[PDB]
């Protein structure tokens, strides 16, 4: 059977008739070579998907680059939970997240990738016998778009299939 | 047998008679919705092919379904993210609660977080936590706000819940001690302030055996948060669905393609790889259909969700049973692993007891009618309380109204009426 | 970028047709997208073979371009009961609930026209320039326990007085806006004061 992967040792012990491991829900997962009788794991090579994190051409063309679930020692660079990334340069600090990374890493613009603040941290003063009254008021005036419909559509099969 | 549709029994209803409570109850009821589902994208190039340029080629053929296929899975996933912040992320500022803990006796410290630090989580969402229990083409997306920000959000709105009651909700945060929230709730559901201040020691009992039942109900209790449970088996079950149906003959003569290349020539091995393409890329838009009605159901859920955050935990709802069984005070918000808890906080009467009732009251040929409450009578005396708990008090000027006289009011009944 | 939701949903369903036109071009395995040209070359069993592929390709194009306007029109359909829900209970009355027509008190909404959408402006009331100040549960008067009828006691520093919840318009205690509902001995917090008889 052909398969494509990578293979490594496996602290699985078979059965002297049993050939080869198949995973849960019918894909492979070991197989032992005949020759030494040893078993050992076959696992996919590294895949994933690669994004481009941009501010916009309008404002600067450098750009950098996720892979997605992909550990980089294989292919600045930053490691997260959502993958690697080159072309960014990792900060301390915390800012609004400007384009979601994921994992609570979000990135800004040099390009710099940091962890997301969640907001303005502030402690209310609590006491047993302490009240805050406002002595003031504002008229806010706020905007709430609602889609209704969209654009009716009929298309006649007879005819648009082949005229 | 036959479905017994509940306990039997005649309500004692008769004119000039009333039933009004003389205790109350305080029920903290959990509620359990979904937020959002795991964020899945699907590579259907190497899901329907997997690493065959010829299979791709004429793939190339069937036109633009694998990009269609894509774009609606990542509409999914960002809809599950942005259905996340709308539910958990409604406050912009993190509050924090005071280092000491002083709210006339109630007891916070089993929904607000721990100094054990278990990632910053409180002692009911560990619990929570730990009771649910979770290669061709498959990726799994992680969540934009992990489990540590949700845990942080739900924390910043009970230290706005606890400090400031609904201002926070509705602009800057406005300090006030929990006794005094609790009486405005009170208010709020038509009950004086009095009969919170009489028993504030009871009341804070009786919230802290509430939240006492809700830990062991969690702890012991299985099948508790089976919504959640319900949502990833069904997402488990259509991800293994898919691995399955990936396995399949599809009407050719083997269900891999690689021997199909090797046990035929390129011309007679198109057509068998023609088969495997359609019968994939039928079982994937199958697959897809079905995850985006899934996807619409939980973001109505998740809507819900962030309704019941914004009029249940931000202020106090006048809608019946929205927010609990009974009258609502207040609710707490507890993450869940791809979902949301409410812990509702409720006013339940008990104790009730029967009392002759009259529309109006005669004096000095006047009919005098109550500014808020009921006339009732014990059998003897004929006093004025309020609807939902039972304070007697005597008939005055004061609490009454005149709007006529006698010979129009049906079931008047004749008494005095002090004037002070 | 604020009528993202309307634009978002026109470019959807651009996108929609302008995929289903295109997907009309595609082969499916075929020898042309054109049936004119397969009729020209082909013999009428091995066309009508041809042919009857490309029938099912572009009949499949149409039953996923079906479904996908199916789910956008239940989502238009929930949002426009949602719109619907919103202009009744804001635009034709005054909603307590909160958040549900704009971040704080709600006031009172206007609705204005849409290419494919509605547009609410929520007039809501929202407190500012906040101060402290000092509380007690109730007021102790004459061995007996005074708690307000609409508002709530505060203190400036030297004096107490009744003051509405929501903006502070601080008023002499008396007894038109406290009531009277036990004694000093069980209410946590109470504070000796005077309540004046007009
Ligand atoms: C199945 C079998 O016969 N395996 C043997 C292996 O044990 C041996 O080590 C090798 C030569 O060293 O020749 C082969
Ligand atoms: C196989 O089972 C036996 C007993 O059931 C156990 O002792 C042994 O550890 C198991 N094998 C492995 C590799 O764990
Ligand atoms: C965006 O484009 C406008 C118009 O060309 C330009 O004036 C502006 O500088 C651009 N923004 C940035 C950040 O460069
Ligand atoms: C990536 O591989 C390196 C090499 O051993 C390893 O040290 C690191 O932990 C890996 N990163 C992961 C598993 O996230
Ligand atoms: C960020 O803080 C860590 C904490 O040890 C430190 O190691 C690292 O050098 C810091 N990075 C920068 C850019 O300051
Ligand atoms: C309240 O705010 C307005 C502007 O927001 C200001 O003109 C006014 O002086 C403030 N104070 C009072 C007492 O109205
Ligand atoms: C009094 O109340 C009880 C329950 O609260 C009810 O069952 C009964 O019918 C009432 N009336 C009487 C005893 O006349
Ligand atoms: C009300 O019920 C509580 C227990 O729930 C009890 O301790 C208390 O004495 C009751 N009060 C009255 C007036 O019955
Ligand atoms: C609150 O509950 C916790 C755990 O149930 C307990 O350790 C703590 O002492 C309680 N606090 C008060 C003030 O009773
Ligand atoms: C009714 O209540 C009054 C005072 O609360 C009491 O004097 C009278 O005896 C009561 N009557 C009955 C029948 O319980
Ligand atoms: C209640 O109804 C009875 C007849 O069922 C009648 O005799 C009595 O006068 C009524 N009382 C009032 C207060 O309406
Ligand atoms: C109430 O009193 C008036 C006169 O005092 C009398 O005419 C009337 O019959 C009385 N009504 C009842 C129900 O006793
Ligand atoms: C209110 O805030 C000010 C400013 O921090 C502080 O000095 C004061 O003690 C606080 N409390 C009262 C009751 O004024
Ligand atoms: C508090 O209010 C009283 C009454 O208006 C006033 O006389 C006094 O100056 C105010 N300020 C302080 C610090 O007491
Ligand atoms: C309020 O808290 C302070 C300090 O914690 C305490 O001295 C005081 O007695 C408390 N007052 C009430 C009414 O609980
Ligand atoms: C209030 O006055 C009463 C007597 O009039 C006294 O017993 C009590 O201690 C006083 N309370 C305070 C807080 O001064």
């Amino acid at each position: 059977l052909t398969g494509t992967g990578v293979l490594t040792e496996s602290n699985k012990k078979f059965l002297p008739f049993q050939q080869f491991g198949r995973d849960i829900a019918d894909t492979t997962d070991a197989v032992r070579d005949p020759q030494t009788l040893e078993i050992l794991d076959i696992t996919p090579c590294s895949f994933g998907g690669v994004s481009v994190i941009t501010p916009g051409t309008n404002t600067s063309n450098q750009v950098a680059v996720l892979y997605q679930d992909v550990n980089c020692t294989e292919v600045n660079v930053f490691q997260t939970r959502a993958g690697c990334l080159i072309g960014a340069e990792h900060v301390n600090n915390s800012y609004e997240c400007d384009i979601p990374i994921g994992a609570g890493i979000c990135a800004s613009y040099s390009i710099i990738a940091y962890t997301m603040s969640l907001g303005a941290e502030n402690s209310v003063a609590y006491s047993n016998n302490s009240i805050a009254i406002p002595t003031n008021f504002t008229i806010s005036v706020t905007t709430e778009i609602l889609p209704v419909s969209m654009t009716k559509t009929s298309v006649d099969c007879t005819m648009y299939i082949c005229g | 047998y036959t479905m017994s549709l509940g306990a039997e029994n005649s309500v004692a209803y008769s004119n000039n008679s009333i039933a009004i409570p003389t205790n109350f109850t305080i029920s903290v009821t959990t509620e359990i919705l979904p937020v959002s589902m795991t964020k899945t994208s699907v590579d259907c190039t190497m899901y329907i092919c997997g690493d065959s340029t010829e299979c791709s080629n004429l793939l190339l053929q069937y036109g633009s379904f694998c990009t269609q296929l894509n774009r609606a899975l990542t509409g999914i996933a960002v809809e599950q993210d942005k259905n996340t912040q709308e539910v958990f992320a409604q406050v912009k500022q993190i509050y924090k609660t005071p280092p000491i803990k002083d709210f006339g006796g109630f007891n916070f410290s089993q929904i607000l977080p721990d100094p054990s630090k278990p990632s910053k989580r409180s002692f009911i969402e560990d619990l929570l936590f730990n009771k649910v229990t979770l290669f061709n083409g498959l990726t799994v997306l992680p969540p934009l706000l992990t489990d540590e920000m949700i845990a942080q959000y739900t924390s910043a709105l009970l230290a706005g819940t606890i400090t400031s009651g609904w201002t926070f909700g509705a602009g800057a945060a406005l300090q006030i001690p929990f006794p005094m929230q609790m009486a405005y709730r009170f208010n709020g559901i038509g009950v004086t302030q009095n009969v919170l201040y009489e028993n504030q020691k009871l009341i804070a009992n009786q919230f802290n055996s509430a939240i006492g039942k809700i830990q062991d109900s969690l702890s012991s209790t299985a099948s508790a948060l089976g919504k959640l449970q319900d949502v990833v088996n069904q997402n488990a079950q259509a991800l293994n669905t898919l691995v399955k149906q990936l396995s399949s003959n599809f009407g050719a003569i083997s269900s891999v393609l690689n021997d199909i290349l090797s046990r035929l020539d390129p011309p007679e091995a198109e057509v068998q790889i023609d088969r495997l393409i359609t019968g994939r890329l039928q079982s994937l838009q199958t697959y897809v259909t079905q995850q985006l009605i899934r996807a619409a159901e939980i973001r109505a859920s998740a809507n819900l969700a962030a309704t019941k955050m914004s009029e249940c935990v931000l202020g106090q709802s006048k809608r019946v049973d929205f927010c609990g069984k009974g009258y609502h005070l207040m609710s707490f918000p507890q993450s869940a692993p791809h979902g949301v808890v409410f812990l509702h906080v409720t006013y339940v009467p008990a104790q009730e007891k029967n009392f002759t009732t009259a529309p109006a009251i005669c004096h000095d040929g006047k009919a005098h009618f109550p500014r808020e409450g009921v006339f009732v009578s014990n059998g003897t005396h004929w006093f004025v309380t309020q609807r939902n708990f039972y304070e007697p008090q005597i008939i005055t000027t004061d609490n009454t109204f005149v709007s006529g006289n006698c010979d129009v009011v049906i079931g008047i009944v004749n008494n005095t009426v002090y004037d002070p």
